[PDB]
RNA sequence: GAAAUUGUUGAAAGGGAAGGGCAUUUGAUCAGACA
RNA sequence: GGAAUACUGCCAGCUGGGACUGAGGACUGCGACGUAAGUCAAGGAUGCUGGCAUAAUGGUUAUAUGCCGCCCGUCUUGAAA
RNA sequence: AGAACUGGCGAUGCGGGAUGAACCGAACGUAGAGUUAAGGUGCCGGAAUACACGCUCAUCAGACACCACAAAAGGUGUUAG
RNA sequence: GCCCUGAAAAUGGAUGGCGCUCAAGCGUGUUACCUAUACUCUACCGUCAGGGUUUGAUGCCCUGACGAGUAGGCAGGCGUGGAGGUCAGUGACGAAGCCUAGACCGUAAGGUCGGGUCGAACGGCCUCUAGUGCAGAUCUUGGUGGUAGUAGCAAAUA
RNA sequence: UUGGCGGAAAGGCCUUGGGUGCUUGCUGGCGAAUUGCAAUGUCAUUUUGCGUGGGGAUAAAUCAUUUGUAUACGACUUAGA
């Protein structure tokens, strides 16, 4: 894997362009707020920036409020992954590992 | 004289010819999926011959649909041709191979005058 | 005049390939005196012909067309990529094609 | 029968299409197209010539004139992409101009209105032309790239 | 660019003025050298000798005819490493190969004709200075090519009118300059000058 | 080494004649007829 | 009156086999569609 | 002491060029602009024009050309062997 | 020759390792466009005869995991300690 | 550290090849680029599933996910001989069969057609039944090639 | 057409004299449309054939026979109005 501590900027992208979620498992795309209201309702977040929030504050909610969201599926870097070997560690000039806020212009070029 | 209908795409206008009919005069063009154990083409080893497989199948939507937009129906006399009487835009006749050469233009003339269209309206024909 | 050429020179070189497999569906041109990838950015979209002649007469002409544009630049020294209605025959590379002036921006 | 019958048949009703949304709006030209702006025509009968942009049109194209006493090229319709806009100029703000538009060129030799019609436009501008010298010699010349001429690198 | 470009062999490095000739004919692109019994190769002399002696050992055993074929002449030893980097047995790589044209010395029409050089095949921009190299026909003649002496006799003919021409150039080149000198200061010159010229 | 002209004298022997045939018998013996023709002048294409 | 296999006519291709896959050019040849 | 700029990041800032795709087929949903009546790029392409109406597109076929393709069946850990 | 855990090959193609059952990459319905992996970008060959600091001159130079070998011992070759 | 020496094998030969020497070598840094049946997006196929819906309800419709496979298992199908039923089915105005780098449907097994040859029977559908599908078994019977106008047709005096 | 130079594959270069076409060096008088907004919009050179007529030219080799400086056969070498 490679990870890190994702920006709000990041985390919005995300769920807009890439958000799914799962209802009745079937990954249904988001698009209209009132698809959270229906699942996510029982917890509050009737909106998406709602969803957002409870995912980047970590709120008490976050079990649920993250479960739900489907894994993302995301490209491979758009400007290439950088380096010439992935299956280093990042500290080593590989890609994986803890990349730390590295990981926000990764998972951009990968969404 | 059709319905609408899509775009009719084929996925494979080769036809599937079984590994060696080309090889040995034994070996009938009719397809064959190879069981053996070294087939480069069971294992699909590259540049060798497609198979095929449910991922070629046409669409549903122009699926059976001959390049004229008739779905195409077997007729040996005007009574099935006469079944064919409110699918105009849907089916066309094909007059079956056997059917004398008098009972062609029979159907012939029936089906010019049911607005069905005939796809071998030729043959038996004298001319 | 003497010159009344309307589009840039410029020849047929490859398929799309990587080392053991090509790619008809996709071309490769070199355009005459155009350098670099930035260079390469003026003609993308600008539509190519393929010129060649025959001995049959068909819609009038002992001479025949095959139509294409650049699609992106490929590389680093100017190659480019087009993509034709029919695609190149590969007798075709080292042979030259038309790349003209339009659609164009200017 | 040779051939069974199906069980069913499907409708030969056409149903109508949904109601489409894509609404037509005004295509806005390049910055270098502006009227009194030299062109260069770049593929059709007159490809090579150099041309008077005049007005552009409702159906996107854009009239020039050549002007015919110089070039030859009459009052014509002409397409956008196609052309390359020079950037010398001569002022049309003598020059009518409302005359023409779709109607005008609708397709049903020359007529008697567009002889008089060209004469006219071409008075006007061959006026404005007389103003720059070399300027009506180089709108009859023809636009050929030379050996070495990189549109890529070429100011026009 | 033009349809036949003569390239002048004299101190280019074998090996890359090969690449540079080959890939031009795999694009469409005539090519001919000329004067290849100038070319050079990077190492000493002798390490080139052994090199070339270590080709002519390979031959098929039981034929020595059906094995491969040692060219002793400096032309061909280039045409090998210009084979090599073809893919020589297929027909669009025997198309390439019939646009190019090698010789010693420079013989009918080419000599009449301006011939270019291959910078990034310039010996003198590539070798690091110092380095020791070989000059072809010199390799070559040890290895049995028998005509270096006809080309230099040859070569030193032909630079003599060569000579002969380039003087009365250079003489007209100055009445040229003479009257492009009494055309300056006119109506025209400043207008050419204001626009680049 | 290269061969640029061959000069032949006028007069060939019936001997060296026979050499250019196959059959003698048959042939009108036409060798080198037109070329003894090059001596009909000064012999100037000779010369040359 | 099939196949192996063979004669003649027609066409085509062939620099140490032949045959195959993808793709186009060219030759030939054809369906459909429209009205 | 006062700035500049680099560097990293952010914008629900504006915008040019190019490529591929147009599934679906009355209406129904979420919205958006509007004082309004209306309009829209808002639950999937339409508007404008030209050429041809025929082997032109295409199918098939032989062939040439680029790249790739080793004899099948078998037993076997392993078969072009 | 024979055990332990796991991953594989066998039963499996695809991209890389020229070539190769097991390595690297990544696993396979028919297509399109994009982007990548492992590996590469003088020419064969798609891709910088790119930029950058050095080292290296071999009368047997050297050149990329698995991988298709080399050692003790010497050099007043040159380099930096 | 690189280089030299230490370093001997049998057909002619392999950094893959050409070739490369301020590299096209070695160590290291930075970019850009090339391209897998992988990753993203969309079309189509199939499979599984979760909904909706009284006129093919074994149906229609919405939605999501998935797709490697020898030995092997299950499934839905394609074809042959014969049987029960049907289409008052095709046919001497030409059945069946054969031929055909002609045309069409299917992923496919296969099905349909035109033209040729032909002569006396034969097909669709719903079921029934089995001596039901071949490339091989040094398989059985028959038939035919290449070898090939070849080995050869020379003891016994003519 | 005058004269010269070129054998590396010269087959090309250079020069003299008059005839003749163009000249955008400069200044006039006309023409250009309807190929319909694009469609390579056809302008190159390769070999071959068939006719008209303008120069020019009017042979060989093979089988068969024959020699033996030759020979398995083909081939080789000789001979014959
Ligand atoms: C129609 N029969 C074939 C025909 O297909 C064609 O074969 C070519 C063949 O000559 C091509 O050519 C090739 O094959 C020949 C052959 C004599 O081996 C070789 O000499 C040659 O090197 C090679 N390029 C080959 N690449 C493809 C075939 N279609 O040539 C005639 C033929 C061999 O009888
Ligand atoms: C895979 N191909 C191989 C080929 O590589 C070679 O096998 C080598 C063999 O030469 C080696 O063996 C030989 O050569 C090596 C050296 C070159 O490593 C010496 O150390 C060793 O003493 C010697 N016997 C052995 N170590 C491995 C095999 N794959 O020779 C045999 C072969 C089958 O052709
Ligand atoms: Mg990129
Ligand atoms: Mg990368
Ligand atoms: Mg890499
Ligand atoms: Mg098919
Ligand atoms: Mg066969
Ligand atoms: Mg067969
Ligand atoms: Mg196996
Ligand atoms: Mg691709
Ligand atoms: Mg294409
Ligand atoms: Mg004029
Ligand atoms: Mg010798
Ligand atoms: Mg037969
Ligand atoms: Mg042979
Ligand atoms: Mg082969
Ligand atoms: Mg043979
Ligand atoms: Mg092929
Ligand atoms: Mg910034
Ligand atoms: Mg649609
Ligand atoms: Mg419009
Ligand atoms: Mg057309
Ligand atoms: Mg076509
Ligand atoms: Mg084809
Ligand atoms: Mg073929
Ligand atoms: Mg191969
Ligand atoms: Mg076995
Ligand atoms: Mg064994
Ligand atoms: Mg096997
Ligand atoms: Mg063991
Ligand atoms: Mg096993
Ligand atoms: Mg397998
Ligand atoms: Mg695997
Ligand atoms: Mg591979
Ligand atoms: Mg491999
Ligand atoms: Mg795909
Ligand atoms: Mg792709
Ligand atoms: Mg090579
Ligand atoms: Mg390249
Ligand atoms: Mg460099
Ligand atoms: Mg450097
Ligand atoms: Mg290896
Ligand atoms: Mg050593
Ligand atoms: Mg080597
Ligand atoms: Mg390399
Ligand atoms: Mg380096
Ligand atoms: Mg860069
Ligand atoms: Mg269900
Ligand atoms: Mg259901
Ligand atoms: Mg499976
Ligand atoms: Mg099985
Ligand atoms: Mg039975
Ligand atoms: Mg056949
Ligand atoms: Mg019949
Ligand atoms: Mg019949
Ligand atoms: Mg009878
Ligand atoms: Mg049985
Ligand atoms: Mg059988
Ligand atoms: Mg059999
Ligand atoms: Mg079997
Ligand atoms: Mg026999
Ligand atoms: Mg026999
Ligand atoms: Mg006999
Ligand atoms: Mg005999
Ligand atoms: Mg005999
Ligand atoms: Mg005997």
């Amino acid at each position: 894997v490679a990870y890190g501590y994702p920006s709000y900027s990041t985390i919005r992208q995300l769920v807009y362009k890439r958000g799914f979620g799962k209802i009745n498992k079937q990954r249904v795309p988001l698009s209209d707020n009132a698809i959270i209201e229906a699942n996510l309702g029982k917890y509050g977040i009737l909106s998406i920036d709602d969803l957002i929030h409870e995912i980047i504050t970590v709120g008490p909610h976050f079990k649920q409020a993250n479960n739900f969201l489907w894994p993302f599926k995301l490209s491979n870097p758009s400007g290439g992954w950088g380096v010439p070997r992935k299956f280093k560690h990042f500290i080593q000039g590989g890609s994986f590992g803890n990349r730390e806020e590295f990981i926000n212009k990764l998972v951009k070029s990968m969404n | 004289a059709s319905l609408p209908h899509p775009k009719i795409v084929k996925k494979h206008t080769k036809k599937f010819k079984r590994h060696h009919s080309d090889r040995y005069h034994r070996v009938a063009e009719n397809w064959r999926k190879q069981k053996g154990i070294d087939s480069v083409v069971r294992r699909r080893f590259r540049g060798n011959i497609s198979q095929p497989k449910i991922g070629y199948g046409s669409n549903k939507k122009t699926k059976f649909l001959s390049p004229s937009g008739h779905k195409t129906f077997l007729v040996a006399n005007v009574k099935d041709l006469e079944t064919l009487t409110m699918h105009t835009k849907t089916y066309a006749a094909e007059i079956a191979h056997n059917i004398s050469a008098k009972n062609r233009v029979v159907i012939l003339a029936r089906a010019k005058a049911l607005g069905i269209k005939v796809t071998n309206p030729k043959g038996r024909l004298a001319l | 005049a003497e010159s009344h050429r309307l589009y840039v020179k410029g020849k047929h070189l490859s398929y799309q390939r990587s080392k053991r497999v090509n790619n008809p569906n996709v071309s490769l041109i070199k355009i005459e005196g155009v350098a670099t990838p930035q260079d390469a950015q003026f003609y993308l979209g600008k539509r190519i012909a393929y010129v060649y002649r025959a001995s049959k007469e068909v819609r009038g002409s002992k001479i025949r067309v095959m139509w294409g544009k650049v699609t992106r630049t490929h590389g680093n020294s100017g190659v480019v990529r087009a993509t034709f209605r029919n695609n190149l025959p590969a007798k075709t590379f080292g042979a030259s094609v038309r790349i003209f002036l339009y659609p164009s921006n200017i | 029968s040779a051939q069974k019958a199906p069980k069913w048949y499907p409708s030969e009703d056409v149903a109508a299409l949904k109601k489409t949304r894509k609404a037509a709006r005004p295509q806005k030209l390049r910055a270098s197209l502006v009227p009194g702006t030299v062109l260069i025509l770049l593929a059709g009968r007159f490809r090579g010539k150099r041309v008077v942009y005049l007005k552009h049109l409702e159906d996107n194209t854009l009239l020039i004139s050549g002007p015919f006493k110089v070039n030859g090229v009459p009052l014509r319709r002409v397409n956008a992409r196609y052309v390359i806009a020079t950037s010398t100029k001569v002022s049309v703000e003598g020059v009518n101009v409302e005359k023409f538009n779709v109607e005008y060129f609708a397709k049903e030799e020359i007529k008697a209105e567009r002889v008089e019609d060209q004469k006219v436009v071409d008075k006007a501008l061959i006026a404005e032309i007389k103003k720059t010298p070399l300027l009506k010699q180089y709108l009859s010349a023809s636009f050929s790239l030379k050996n070495g001429d990189k549109p890529h690198m070429l100011k026009f | 660019v033009e349809p036949v470009v003569v390239i002048d062999g004299k101190g280019h490095l074998v090996g890359r003025l090969a690449s540079v000739v080959a890939k031009q004919l795999l694009n469409g692109q005539k090519i001919v050298v000329v004067r290849a019994e100038e070319l050079n190769i990077s190492g000493e002399f002798f390490r080139n000798k052994l090199k070339y002696h270590d080709f002519l050992r390979k031959a098929t055993a039981f034929n020595k005819t059906r094995g491969p074929f040692h060219f002793r002449a400096p032309s061909r030893i280039f045409y090998k490493a210009l084979r090599g980097m073809v893919s020589h047995k297929t027909a669009r790589g025997k198309a390439a190969l019939e646009r190019l044209k090698v010789f010693e010395g420079i013989p009918p029409p080419y000599d009449k004709k301006k011939r270019v050089v291959v910078p990034q095949a310039l010996r003198v921009l590539r070798l690091k200075p110092g380095r020791k190299y070989t000059t072809l026909g010199k390799l070559s003649t040890s290895v049995g090519w028998k005509y270096e002496d006809v080309v230099a006799k040859l070569e030193a003919k032909r630079k003599v009118s060569s000579a002969e021409y380039y003087a009365k150039k250079r003489a007209f080149t100055k009445k040229v300059a003479s009257a492009n000198a009494t055309a300056a200061e006119s109506d025209v010159a400043k207008q050419l000058a204001a626009l680049g010229y | 080494l290269r061969s640029l002209t061959t000069v032949w004298a006028e007069h060939l022997s019936d001997e060296v004649k026979r050499r250019f045939y196959k059959n003698w018998y048959k042939s009108k013996k036409k060798a080198f007829t037109k070329y003894s023709a090059k001596y009909a002048q000064d012999g100037a294409g000779i010369e040359r």
